[PDB]
């Protein structure tokens, strides 16, 4: 398939007052040839808006510039912070707009939405734009079922930035031991309203 | 006409020093249709052994039956009673046998050996297997695989705790498949555990998600 | 069929392709040139796959970054042209597909000795090592193992002479000819190499 | 899915389960599949979600301007030609199998919209993979003529029953009545470890404050 | 679907089944669409396209009506008569039924719908235009006849027609006819819609009943 | 067989107090054409055991004779009346027929009900069986209903619904079956599942045949139409 | 899968990882791939493991078979054929397999490559699987006649850490056995690779590895 | 093709047309076969399927009548007296149906022939079977019709039929189905061959008639 | 891909053949011996194709004419091997065809030294030279301008290193290394050509 060639996920969660958001670093192939291990698959919109896109790299590469374009042209026109939910519905109809021609990409939307206070918001999608506002974690890519499993398995609600930390990093490197065409170091990246924690992790490289 | 049919379901297996748990769920469907909601999966071969399996289900229930006849066989003329390992080399024979139009069926064969050690052994379609410590089959493995991996060896985990008994691995199994009735839309209705010790077979049920 | 192969350091960044044009079951050429495309401003875009798609995407690209670096009277940034390349080279993939893959290479004052490999669906990622072809298969590994970050240009060239004689070797297209690319030291350079 | 429709004394419950599945996996479980077109008109969808959703968000701004324009009431036979027209144009691409309900001044109004433009008037109506329980339920239970209570409660059984029937449907149930004068929406009608600190290695680490 | 028309000494009736769809997805279907007071039409085939069809023909109808208006002043069953007493400017059945000869020809790659014309007019009195698949039109002066279960019943029709038949002994006639096409065709069932359209009156009729 | 041409339409069994009853309409279809309406769509294969089929019409005869030949055979190495067979085991033959037709590509086009009474206890009637010419409360646990597939995949439940029922009366018999049913509350909750099959479902018929599987051993109720 | 072998001044070294995958999936990390076919000839499995399974231990069976009726070791040459002869009785038919088959006999240190198609090809430094054009590279780079046994245990054990770290499909951990005169050694029974790639590119761990 | 039987009073009436395939290959063929003297069978269906199971049950038919003999003593139209006054020996109707039922089953993977076999003997007195395409035998104790051209006349058929028809009734009324299946469908046309079946005597009638209206 | 070449004489038959053992894109090896399989008798066939039917066929072959020689005591005619190899390689034509090319040769008393060239569909006919794979594309020519009737040994070892040098130069398989036969003077010879 043509998820199959590059490969790769993303994956998110929220807590108490903070929201986590993690993806793999790799550039497959072929499906088996690694070409590189740095290839970021998480892209920052604004300061409470965070968008992981997994899937055909040349197509995660043409959504991000696409979005970054109307983030900035919005933030200009407005002057002002774009809400999270505004880029949802906006990331969903540029997705529906190419019903017919689509982008390979399966994104996910994880950020605050701002009122202060700072609720979590995560959205998920596939190509052809058919969101599922989640609660609690949200998931993407190749390595989908797997990740499912650990994060029924070991979400809790209501953690602390730390906790949260060591869950979804573990349901992320659990998740992408058990997938051939997803890996090669994780990054994770823990959003909270006064700061912002982005670590890699030390994971399987073959 | 193709000649395959996938009727869902899951089956989880673990290990420990001298005890094994097979867990399966009891749920028997088409394609979003159930056929019946108690449709057991594993098999009793020997007072030591049992076989669980996933896929097609006249496959697996021809696949035991067949099994079962072979053991008595062997039974009766060898005048001894077969180790997992003896049972596991003789299905992996009985499913190379049909190579060439193979059992749509994922197995795994449970049981303590003669040195009171636990031993599974986990299988494909045409009869590739090995031992295992945990092991899973069915539509729902790609989720509890993960799991298992995370509680059981813990890779990734800086600082283990490797205290294992009876009964929290009772209870981390029927965690598993809790998750995986509720990810899984084959996997619902009752489940039954089996576990081996030293003693004997024990049954217990558990009733899940009706859904 | 066409092997090249691309190694970045610290203060050297080389690329090395074979120098054969094919034509069916024969060679047309053992110097071939229409592979790298040297742009000023201290670039090069290597290129594999058809020759005329390789004539047609490189002359467009090497065009259109002239008349950049002409329109606006300056030098235009490596890692600017490398995301040119990909937009291009991604804009005709659903209508015209060029089967070219693209090793980017080139020096910037802003980000250093800068390389970037891309293939023919536009995937593009900077990288300290690349190759393309079949051949890539049998010297990336060998592109692993010697590798280390505080190379010099000798080295480089020490494992580049690895890689194609593990391409003559072991390779089933037995490819002998390779020409080189260095930059290094604010300079653009070429070598051809027989093992 | 099961999508559920039904037209009671001068209104009409419409009626969903909760569940929404990539495949064999369950991903969200707790959806929504009752939309809001007017405030005297819903809809339910079957079918694919992106078409569903899309198509439903379409027909809603299109009816709050043409209400706005017009300045009367919706109408549901507008919905119902609207909907026809966009999906015929498509030739059945546009997979959306959708049960409109609404009241307006020619009364309670239930339509089933099929995915190549064509639709039903019809008293009850029930789609989605879990359709045929629904339908047979939905046969056994109905009356000529029942009151709101007992359409909810029907509606409710209906779905229940495609719920435990359906391996594609599942969760929680929904349903919105629908009256001329105003409607009612009901998300939850039915309902049927930590780990240690620095147990997870890094190989770095940088804080950067906003 | 079994749609049939049949001639009368004073009018004609058209006459359908209501069985949409093995899974039966409808069972009370308005096959007998209404597009002017004057003029019917029956309808087989894909139910998308017919509908799409008969839409653009009321509109065109519509039009036409609006059209044909002179200037200045001039001279369970349910049952209307005419707001056009003299039809001085209802559409002719001709014309509505040529246009949608016309728009079935003109996309013959993808429409697959046959349809059963049928009114009345003051020119040539009441009629009935048949339109097939490929948008062939055919005026059947005593009969027509389309749909799967149509096949059951052209030599019953046949051997029971008559030229000058009364009203009474058409009505038992289409609707045995009907009847007979629902008891032999899995595809055609419920309840019996027919319609009756004379010089002045149009009626209705809804028939609940089928063979032993 | 290479795929169905005359087809028969969907059978329902549920057990009750007495025993097994049984129902199926009378129409078999060829292709979209009700050129049968009298066709007997339910088999008796002995006093305590019959079958029932949904699918092509020419596979269930040869099934029909197969299973008839053993009884027959069974019959005549028979010496009291625990020798005769179970419905256990003609369902046991029948699913053993469909997996080795399944194993060469080469189905019987048909789902097979068998079903029966699956003891001796309660009646006397095979000490003198007969082939050419008050009831008593029998366990659940003593009586069978099987389901066999194109497949082979076969099982058993208290109440099976094989053909365009499993959608539509097995979710009435999911809400509405219970244990030790009366002859009355069988019938009518049959004759309603019936009655939905009917208004939904095109190559069904209103005209109905019970059988009645009990202690006085298998009996065929007159055919009848189901009231509107 | 990678698995190479290769001869050296002191006899045979083969080494294999351990993966084992249905597509995208990872089944197993503990696979035995290196199958002693007798006392001296060993075996490595690639491709389809059933087949690989199977035929190796029937093999194993024919020699054994063979050695007893005629009280003499088989050779590797003769091995090699018997098996080349059985896997290209079943062209035609979808086997995958592809075996190194490397030794002691009389007639010295022996080593050759079989696969299903049928081929008997005789060398001194083989890899098989998908990661085979990887290790190749290492090994040709490198491989000299009087390496020590130390020297050429790391030269494989780099060989295959390199074939795991840019394929996709290999991986898990590494096994290197040593085949001498007087039978054979099991020098790495087993190590993941994960503290290969910490030794080897990425020692100081203060960033992650760009390539 | 049209092929119909049809039991009245003592008796059944089997018809046929006679056109063979857009062109007109035979315009005089004789559908209706004669397997005994007491039996006759309508063919529909490819030709030489037809003729072959045909001609096979005339040979199973053969061996059938040989061996039901026992030892000793005992006790344009055209019209046969059945040798066998007593029916002594003749097979009956459903033994040959249902053989032949068995040889169109058991290669139904290229046979594409349906049939209607009718007849009389003293045990079920008259008898019309049907066999299908995949090899499935129905008893029609009314009337059973097949063909290309039978889907236009099962109304008409079913509206005029009753239980105890009288011969000329009976014949009329199989004469006009005929006559309007030849009508309404190209593939039937030419003569009607008519074959009645009784207790003793067997009638072959030959009608040439078209369609006013 | 794989090159047989083949020449005849009044005293001598010379072959030649790359040493190439190949899979997929790679080389197993340069010293490839399952090419030539030369039989008691001053007799050879050289084949080409799939490894597996080389072995297989080549073996077959010519342990079927070593039970001959010895059922009989004599030595077979060139004519009669070649024959004999052609009709079986025939009998599996149309059951399980080898996809094996066929160069025989040899020296017999009677026919002197001859040669013949056959195919995969075992169409055989004798001639004065051959070749076999895309090498005959480019070895065909080069052995017609060059023959005469009266060639001694070195002329045609001169030949063949053209052919060997053409093969290097046009041919994209860049073949270098050979491996020769060489039957004259009632014995059978070897050699071995690098480029
Ligand atoms: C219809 C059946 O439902 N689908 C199913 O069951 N699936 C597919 C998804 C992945 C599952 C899986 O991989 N399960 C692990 C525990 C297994 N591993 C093996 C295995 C066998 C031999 C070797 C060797 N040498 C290594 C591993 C066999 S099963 C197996």
């Amino acid at each position: 398939s043509i998820y199959n060639y590059n490969g790769g996920c993303v994956l998110g969660m929220s807590g108490s007052n903070c929201v986590a958001i993690a993806c793999d670093l790799r550039l497959g192939a072929n499906t088996f040839t690694t070409v590189s291990t740095k290839f970021s698959k998480i892209f920052k919109m604004n300061n409470n808006v965070y968008v992981g896109l997994s899937g055909l790299a040349t197509d995660i590469q043409t959504l991000y510039e696409i979005l970054r374009y109307r983030v900035n042209l919005y933030e200009v026109r407005q002057d002002a912070e774009m809400d999270v939910e505004c880029f949802a519905n906006m990331l969903s109809s540029i997705l529906y707009s190419n019903r017919f021609s689509p982008y390979f990409v399966n994104p996910i939307v994880v950020g605050f939405k701002l009122k202060v206070n700072y609720e979590p918001y995560l959205t998920a999608y596939d190509l052809i734009g058919a969101k599922c506002e989640t609660r609690d974690f949200v998931v993407n890519g190749v390595t989908s079922e797997q990740l499912f499993g650990m994060c029924e398995s070991l979400y809790v609600k209501d953690q602390d930035e730390n906790g949260l930390f060591e869950t979804i990093s573990q349901c992320l490197l659990s998740a992408l031991d058990r997938d051939c065409i997803s890996g090669w170091g994780a990054e994770v990246l823990v959003l909270t309203p006064e700061k912002i924690i982005k670590k890699k992790l030390k994971a399987r490289m073959d | 006409w193709y000649p395959y049919i996938d009727n869902g379901g899951t089956v989880i297996g673990l290990t420990g020093k001298d005890y094994v748990i097979l867990a399966a769920d009891t749920r028997l469907s088409l394609s979003y249709s159930i056929y019946t909601r108690f449709c057991p999966k594993i098999s009793k071969l020997t007072d030591k052994c049992i076989i669980g399996s996933s896929g097609m289900q006249s496959d697996i229930k021809t696949l035991h039956s067949l099994l079962q006849k072979k053991i008595q066989l062997f039974v009766l003329e060898h005048s001894h009673y077969p180790d997992i390992h003896v049972i596991a080399r003789l299905l992996c024979v009985i499913l190379y046998s049909r190579r060439f139009f193979p059992y749509y069926a994922f197995n795994i064969l449970a049981g303590v050996d003669e040195n009171n050690k636990g031993v599974l052994y986990n299988y494909d379609s045409v009869g590739s297997y090995c031992e295992a410590t945990h092991s899973c089959v069915g539509s729902g493995s790609q989720l509890i695989l993960p799991i298992l991996d995370n509680r059981v060896e813990q890779k990734n985990q800086l600082i283990k705790n490797t205290n294992f008994n009876l009964g929290d691995d009772i209870n981390f199994v029927k965690d598993a498949i809790t998750s995986a009735t509720e990810r899984d839309i084959y996997t619902g209705d009752k489940t039954l555990i089996y576990v081996i010790d030293k003693m004997g077979i024990n049954v217990n049920t558990l009733d899940l998600k009706q859904d | 069929m066409d092997t090249l192969i691309g190694l970045r350091g610290n203060n050297f960044v080389v690329l090395a392709a074979d120098t054969y044009s094919i034509n069916s079951i024969i060679k047309l050429k053992n110097d071939d040139n229409t592979k790298f495309y040297d742009i000023h401003g201290n670039k090069c875009l290597l290129l594999g796959g058809s020759i005329g798609d390789r004539l047609q995407f490189g002359e467009f690209i090497r065009k259109n970054v002239h008349l950049y670096q002409y329109q606006n009277n300056t030098d235009m940034f490596v890692k600017s042209f490398a995301f040119f390349t990909r937009k291009n080279l991604a804009y005709y993939l659903r209508r015209n597909p060029f089967e070219v893959n693209c090793l980017i290479a080139g020096y910037d004052k802003k980000d250093g000795y800068q390389l970037y490999w891309c293939d023919y669906l536009s995937n593009m990622d900077s990288v300290n090592k690349g190759a393309h072809g079949y051949g890539a298969y049998l010297v990336s590994a060998i592109l692993d193992k010697y590798y280390h970050e505080n190379l010099t240009v000798d080295e480089a060239l020490d494992i580049f002479k690895l890689c194609f004689e593990e391409l003559k070797k072991r390779f089933l297209l037995t490819q002998i000819n390779y020409e080189l690319r260095i930059m290094y030291d604010n300079k653009v350079e070429t070598q051809y190499v027989t093992v | 899915t099961t999508i559920c429709g039904l037209v009671c004394q001068n209104a009409v419950i419409l009626g969903a389960d909760t569940r929404a599945t990539e495949g064999p996996i369950v991903a969200d479980k707790n959806c929504s599949k009752l939309h809001y077109i007017s405030k005297n008109i819903w809809c339910a969808g079957a079918g694919v979600a992106g078409d569903l959703e899309h198509t439903t968000l379409w027909l809603q701004h299109n009816v709050e301007l043409h209400r706005l324009n017009t300045n009367t009431q919706p109408r549901v036979s507008m919905c119902v030609s609207r909907l026809t027209q966009e999906l015929f144009k498509y030739q059945g691409y546009k997979v959306c199998a959708i049960v409109l309900g609404g009241v307006d001044v020619n009364g309670p109004q239930l339509y089933g919209i099929h995915p190549h433009g064509s639709s039903c008037l019809l008293p009850f109506t029930a789609l989605g993979s879990g359709s045929l329980n629904a339908m047979a339920v939905l046969e056994a239970k109905y009356r000529d003529n029942m009151t709101i209570e007992e359409g909810k409660n029907l509606v409710c059984e209906a779905i229940c029953a495609g719920i435990f029937n359906d391996l594609g449907s599942g969760g929680n149930v929904d349903i919105c009545v629908i009256t001329k004068d105003s409607y009612q929406h009901i998300r939850p009608y039915k309902e049927p470890t930590i780990y240690p600190k620095g147990t997870t290695p890094i190989l770095s680490e940088k804080i950067e404050y906003i | 679907t079994t749609i049939i028309g049949i001639i009368y000494d004073n009018g004609v009736m058209l006459a359908c089944d209501s069985r949409t769809s093995t899974f039966i997805s409808n069972k009370c279907s308005r096959k007998i669409n209404r597009i002017n007071e004057n003029l019917y039409v029956c309808r087989s085939g894909a139910s998308a396209h017919s509908q799409k069809i008969i839409e653009i023909i009321k509109h065109y109808c519509v039009s036409m009506k609006n059209e044909n208006r002179k200037k200045g002043r001039f001279h369970t069953k349910n049952k209307y008569f005419y707001e056009d007493k003299f039809n001085d400017y209802n559409p002719l059945v001709e014309n509505v039924a040529h246009i949608t000869k016309k728009i079935i020809y003109t996309n013959n790659n993808f429409l697959s719908c046959a349809l059963i014309f049928g009114g009345y007019d003051k020119i040539k009195k009441q009629q009935l235009y048949a339109v097939n698949l490929n948008g062939s039109i055919i005026e059947k002066h005593d009969f027509a006849v389309s749909g799967s279960g149509s096949i059951y019943i052209q030599s019953y029709l046949q051997d029971k027609y008559k030229k000058f038949m009364t009203k009474k002994e058409c009505f038992n006639l289409i609707l045995n006819c009907v009847k007979y096409a629902m008891h032999n065709d899995n595809s055609s069932g419920g309840l019996i819609r027919i319609v009756n359209i004379t010089k002045s009156f149009v009626e209705e009729f809804t028939v609940v009943n089928t063979q032993m | 067989t290479l795929g169905p041409v005359v087809t028969g339409t969907s059978v329902i069994a549920i057990k009750y107090k007495h025993g097994i009853m049984i129902a199926a309409d009378r129409k078999a279809s060829y292709g979209s054409y009700a050129k049968f309406q009298n066709v007997e769509r339910i088999f008796k294969i002995n006093n305590k055991t019959v079958m029932g089929f949904s699918g092509e019409l020419a596979d269930a005869q040869y099934l029909h004779e197969l299973l008839t030949r053993k009884n027959i055979n069974n019959l005549s190495e028979k010496k009291r009346k625990e020798d005769m067979y179970t419905p256990q085991h003609y369902h046991s033959y029948v699913s053993r027929v469909f997996y080795v037709r399944k194993n060469r590509i080469d189905p019987l086009f048909n789902n097979i009900i068998i079903a029966g009474i699956n003891s001796q206890k309660y009646d006397n009637n095979d000490d003198n069986v007969l082939l050419y010419t008050e009831y008593k409360e029998i366990h659940k646990d003593d009586l069978y209903i099987g389901f066999v597939d194109m497949h082979g995949t076969n099982f058993c439940d208290d109440y099976i619904t094989t053909g365009y029922a499993r959608y539509f009366a097995l979710t009435l018999l999911r809400d509405h079956y219970k244990d030790n049913m009366t002859e009355e509350e069988a019938r009518i909750l049959i004759n309603e599942c019936l009655r939905i099959l009917y208004f939904r479902d095109a190559t069904s018929s209103n005209f109905i045949q019970i059988v009645k599987v009990t202690s006085k051993g298998v009996e065929y109720e007159e055919p009848y139409i189901l009231p509107c | 899968t990678t698995t190479l072998a290769f001869k050296f001044k002191d006899g045979i070294i083969v080494a294999v990882d351990s993966r084992a995958s249905m597509g995208s999936f990872i089944s197993s990390q503990n696979v035995e791939k290196i199958i002693e076919i007798n006392k001296n000839i060993l075996g490595t499995m690639a491709g389809g493991a059933a087949d690989c399974l199977y035929w190796e231990k029937y093999l194993g069976k024919i020699i054994k078979i063979y050695e007893l009726r005629n009280n003499e070791k088989i050779s590797v040459r003769a091995a090699s054929t018997i098996l080349s002869n059985i896997l290209y009785q079943y062209k035609g038919y979808g086997l995958c397999c592809g075996i190194i088959l490397s030794g002691y006999d009389h007639t010295g240190f022996n080593m050759f490559y079989v696969d299903d198609s049928g081929k008997k090809v005789e060398g001194n430094l083989f890899s098989c699987g998908s990661g085979s054009t990887y290790a190749y590279s290492i090994l040709d780079s490198a491989y000299d006649y009087n390496l020590n046994l130390d020297q050429a245990v790391e030269l494989a054990r780099n060989a295959i850490y390199h074939a795991t770290f840019r394929d996709g499909g290999s991986g898990g951990k590494v096994r290197v056995f040593h085949i001498h005169k007087n039978g054979y050694d099991k020098i790495i029974e087993g190590e993941d690779v994960f503290d290969l790639h910490y030794h080897y590119t990425n020692p100081e761990q203060k960033d992650q590895y760009v390539m």
